[PDB]
Formats: C-alpha cells, sequence, structure tokens
C-alpha cells in the first residue's frame, strides 16, 4: 500500500471504436494490461509467488 | 466480536476477491460483445445477422463448452453455490450479507450483462475519450460537493464556479458537437446532479453564490437546445421551476 | 466509417440481445427459486449440512438475516422478499428456450433427484417466520418499496384463504407489543390515500 500502487476498476464503461478488436481471447485480454502488470509486479513478484 | 473473527474476515476477504473476479469476468464478456459487434459492422460495412450475434451471446453465458474457462469452478458452479449456501448459514452478519449478494448475482448474469452493455458508451475519437474523462471528473467533483454542501451553504465557491464556467463554455460548439455533448451528458445524468445544486437551502441574500445559480440555469438552457429528449426529461421535474424568479 | 451508423447498429444489437435473453433471465430466476426450494440437494446426503438444509435451517437463517439487514441493505431485503413471493407463486413457463435453460441449469446444480402445494409452501414459510418477517418489516419499515414488497408477500401468504396462516397472523397481532403501530402504519396510509383522493377529486 504505497503511492506507486493504485486501485483499479474491474469493469470499464468507456471504449474506443478503433481499439476494439474484431475478436478477443482471454490471453489477449490479459495481454493488453500485461505490460503494466509485469513492470509493476517485479517489486512484489516474490510475495506474489509466496501468497499463491 | 466472534471468537473466530480472524477466520470470519478471512472468508469475507475471499468472497471480496471472488466478487472482484466476477466483475472482471463481466468486463471480459462486455469486451467480447463489443468485439463481435465491431466484426459484424466491419464485415457488413467495410444487413447484419442478428441471429448469429444472439447465438454467440447465448453461448457465452456458460450454455456451451465455449465459455467453460469463464466459469470459476470445475464443477460447473456447484462448488461455488455450495460455498455460498454454507456461508449464508454462518453466524457473522456481513459474511452472510456478502454470501447472499453473490448468490443473487450468480443467477442474474444475463440481465446484469445486458444492463452493463447498455451502459457502455462508444467513442470513435480518442479526444472524445479525454473529453468524456474530464467531464466525468468534473461531474463527480460537483456531485460530491453538492452531496456535502453544508460547509459552503469560501474555498468551496471558487472551485464550483470554475467547474460550472468550464462546463458551460465546453457545453456548446457548432451544432454537431452540441448534439454529441448533449447526448454524452444525458448518459451520465449530469442534469440530475446540476438539479440537486438548485435544491440547496440558501439565504435570501448572498450576492456570491447567486452567480453559481446564474450559471447552473444557463447550462440547462443549452442542454435543451434542439434536443426534445432533454426537454422531456427535464419536464418531469417541472415543479422545481415553479417558484417566483 | 460513420459515427451515426455505428451508434444505430450498436443500439439495434443492444435491443436484439435484450429481447433474445429475457426468457433466459426468467429461467435463471426460476432456477434460483428452485435452488432455494431444495438447498439440501446440492449438499451431500450424508453431510450434516444436508440435514440442516432439509430441516429448513437455511431458510430460517435467510429470513432472520432478511429481518436484520432491512435497516442497511434495503435493496437486498426487497430482493429476498420478491424471492419469497416467487417461491409462493405457482410454476410458470418461460418459453421453449427458457424451459430448456431451466432444465439444464437445474440438472447442472440440482443433480440429485396445486392449491395443496401452495398451502404446504405457505405453512413451511410460516414455520420459517415469513409471516413474522413481513409483519416486523411492515411495523418497522420507513421505505415505501419495502412496505409494498412485504404487503405483497403477506398477501401471497394469505392467498387462497389458508386458515393456518391467518391464525398465525392473528396470534402475532395479539402477542406483538408493536401491533398498534402496525395498524397505525396501515391506518396512516389509508388516511393519506383518502386525502389524496379528495385532492384529485
Amino acid at each position: 500500500d504505497r503511492d506507486p500502487q493504485e486501485l483499479v476498476t474491474p469493469v470499464k464503461f468507456a471504449r474506443l471504436w478503433t481499439e476494439i478488436p474484431t475478436a478477443i481471447t482471454i490471453k489477449d485480454y490479459d495481454s493488453n494490461l500485461n505490460a503494466s502488470r509485469d513492470d509493476k509486479k517485479n517489486k512484489f513478484a516474490n510475495t506474489m509467488e509466496f501468497v499463491e | 466480536e466472534n471468537e473466530d473473527i480472524v477466520v470470519m474476515e478471512t472468508k469475507l476477504k475471499i468472497l471480496e476477491i471472488l466478487q472482484f473476479i466476477l466483475n472482471v469476468r463481466l468486463d471480459y464478456r462486455i469486451s467480447y460483445l463489443l468485439s463481435v459487434f465491431k466484426k459484424e459492422f466491419v464485415e457488413v460495412f467495410p444487413n447484419m445477422n442478428l441471429d448469429r450475434i444472439g447465438e454467440q451471446a447465448e453461448a457465452m453465458f456458460g450454455v456451451g463448452k465455449t465459455s467453460s474457462m469463464l466459469e470459476v469452478d470445475d464443477e460447473g458452479g456447484r462448488m461455488f453455490l455450495r460455498v455460498l449456501i454454507h456461508l449464508t448459514m454462518h453466524d457473522y452478519a456481513p459474511l452472510v450479507s456478502g454470501a447472499l449478494q453473490l448468490l443473487f448475482k450468480h443467477f442474474s448474469q444475463r440481465q446484469e450483462a445486458m444492463h452493463t452493455f447498455k451502459q457502455v458508451q462508444l467513442l470513435i475519437s480518442a479526444q472524445d475519450v479525454e473529453n468524456y474523462k474530464v467531464i466525468k471528473s468534473e461531474l463527480d467533483r460537483l456531485r460530491t460537493m453538492v452531496e456535502k454542501s453544508e460547509l459552503w451553504v469560501s474555498e468551496n465557491y471558487q472551485i464550483v464556479k470554475g467547474i460550472l464556467e468550464r462546463l458551460n463554455k465546453m457545453c456548446g460548439v457548432g451544432e454537431q458537437m452540441r448534439k454529441k455533448q448533449q447526448r454524452l451528458l444525458k448518459n451520465m445524468d449530469a442534469h440530475k446532479v446540476m438539479l440537486d445544486l438548485l435544491q440547496i437551502p440558501y439565504d435570501k441574500g448572498d450576492a456570491k453564490m447567486m452567480e453559481i445559480l446564474r450559471y447552473t440555469h444557463q447550462f440547462l438552457q443549452k442542454f435543451c437546445a434542439g434536443n426534445p429528449g432533454n426537454q422531456a426529461l427535464l419536464h418531469k421535474h417541472l415543479h422545481l421551476f415553479l417558484t417566483p424568479g | 466509417w460513420d459515427y451515426k451508423n455505428i451508434i444505430e447498429k450498436l443500439q439495434d444489437i443492444i435491443t436484439a440481445l435484450e429481447e433474445r435473453l429475457k426468457p433466459l433471465v426468467q429461467a435463471e430466476l426460476s432456477v434460483l427459486v428452485d435452488v432455494l426450494h431444495w438447498p439440501e440437494l446440492l449438499f451431500l446426503e450424508g453431510s450434516e449440512a444436508y440435514q440442516r438444509c432439509e430441516s429448513g435451517g437455511f431458510l430460517s437463517k435467510l429470513i432472520q438475516h432478511t429481518k436484520d439487514l432491512m435497516e442497511s441493505e434495503e435493496k437486498l431485503c426487497i430482493k429476498v422478499l420478491r424471492t419469497l413471493q416467487q417461491m409462493l407463486l405457482k410454476k410458470t413457463k418461460y418459453g421453449d428456450r427458457g424451459n430448456q435453460l431451466r432444465k439444464m441449469l437445474l440438472q447442472n446444480y440440482l443433480q440429485n433427484r396445486d392449491w395443496s402445494a401452495i398451502a404446504a409452501t405457505q405453512c413451511r414459510l410460516d414455520k420459517e417466520g415469513a409471516t413474522k418477517l413481513v409483519c416486523d418489516l411492515i411495523t418497522s419499515t420507513k421505505n415505501e418499496k419495502i412496505f409494498q414488497e412485504s404487503i405483497g408477500l403477506a398477501i401471497h401468504l394469505l392467498d387462497g384463504g389458508n386458515t393456518e396462516i391467518q391464525k398465525s397472523f392473528h396470534n402475532l397481532m395479539m402477542s406483538d407489543k408493536k401491533s398498534e403501530r402496525f395498524f397505525k402504519v396501515l391506518h396512516d396510509r389509508m388516511k393519506r390515500a383518502q386525502q389524496e383522493t379528495k385532492s384529485t377529486v
């Protein structure tokens, strides 16, 4: 619980026509935010693994 | 208070997590809906087969195996349902409240999905997305201030007047942008928030907050220009304006 | 691309999807009602939780929590009241697709396998305190919607002129020390209604 970490909204109600893909998969759904998730998880990756 | 309060809270947090996960699943379903809609639009418009879209929507609700990974249990929801039933019988009050809430939500996936899909707003321009975000922030700030107005009804006057002035200035541009922004504000129920600003109990003579009402009314005049729908929606509240002035 | 065309197509797909899945929503709600009807079937027969569900402990806990949560979670109280109303209501058909979805969901979850039935359900709910729940909310509700839902649930409880439910209602009225207020509440509405009538006439 520090400044770099911030709450997230699970559901997004604002969408952009061009950004919407023709087809969507779970892997792509993760991949869109995977860059941010990975670059923020490195600090707590070990705690992530321990918790799991 | 409970002797096992630690475990009570453990499963309370576990249900918290599961509800968050259900929200993310709903987001994924909405994205799937929008993606299939865009595919249909592009293929049809480089008629549209509503039957195929309906079939896909029906399939994605766990009816077919194509949506198994969405389901959060390996038993087809039996384990989740049994967990909720067991929790509802627990002594703790908020734990039972949460268990009941998830139980009710799990049997209302389709209606919730359609409601959220209707709530979805589509913008083709990224600049329009930024406009929506700034309007949302301004509306949220004004709504929060109106909800707790006893403080200012000094520091809560300048910000309010600036927000109102910015909204009024951005409200009207040309004719197409005017209609687009009118519809946008209609979706976010901004008119309700700005109407709540008119019911604040105020002294007869202030000379400072009056300018605020000098602007709040103005926006409502621009919110109805060439928009019979806005006129109709604000007509349901017509009794508010039946005051000398 | 055209923004107006995109918006119109989005509206059309929204309407089509909403229309298509209505019977599915009704079937899912009916599945919820059925699950509440037989919670034990989900649990293992040998498990003590199954015995508790069979004895009606789950429904008793649900009713007690409904009474407790009315002060804070009014929406949840309304939802549970409507759920009991549906429980007392007779089975209804929601179309071939809705019926098929109902069967599939019941099989997936409930894997284990008439005015008289209405009276039996009413007596079971009375044993669980549904009549007490509606009376307590009505005498202790400040929300109009909660009062309406409780009155509807009580109406369904007395639907068909069940003697046992009427006797329980009367006994609660005599025993309850807040019964006066109950009457007052109803009486108050009556008076208001009369005035409202005189206002519109």
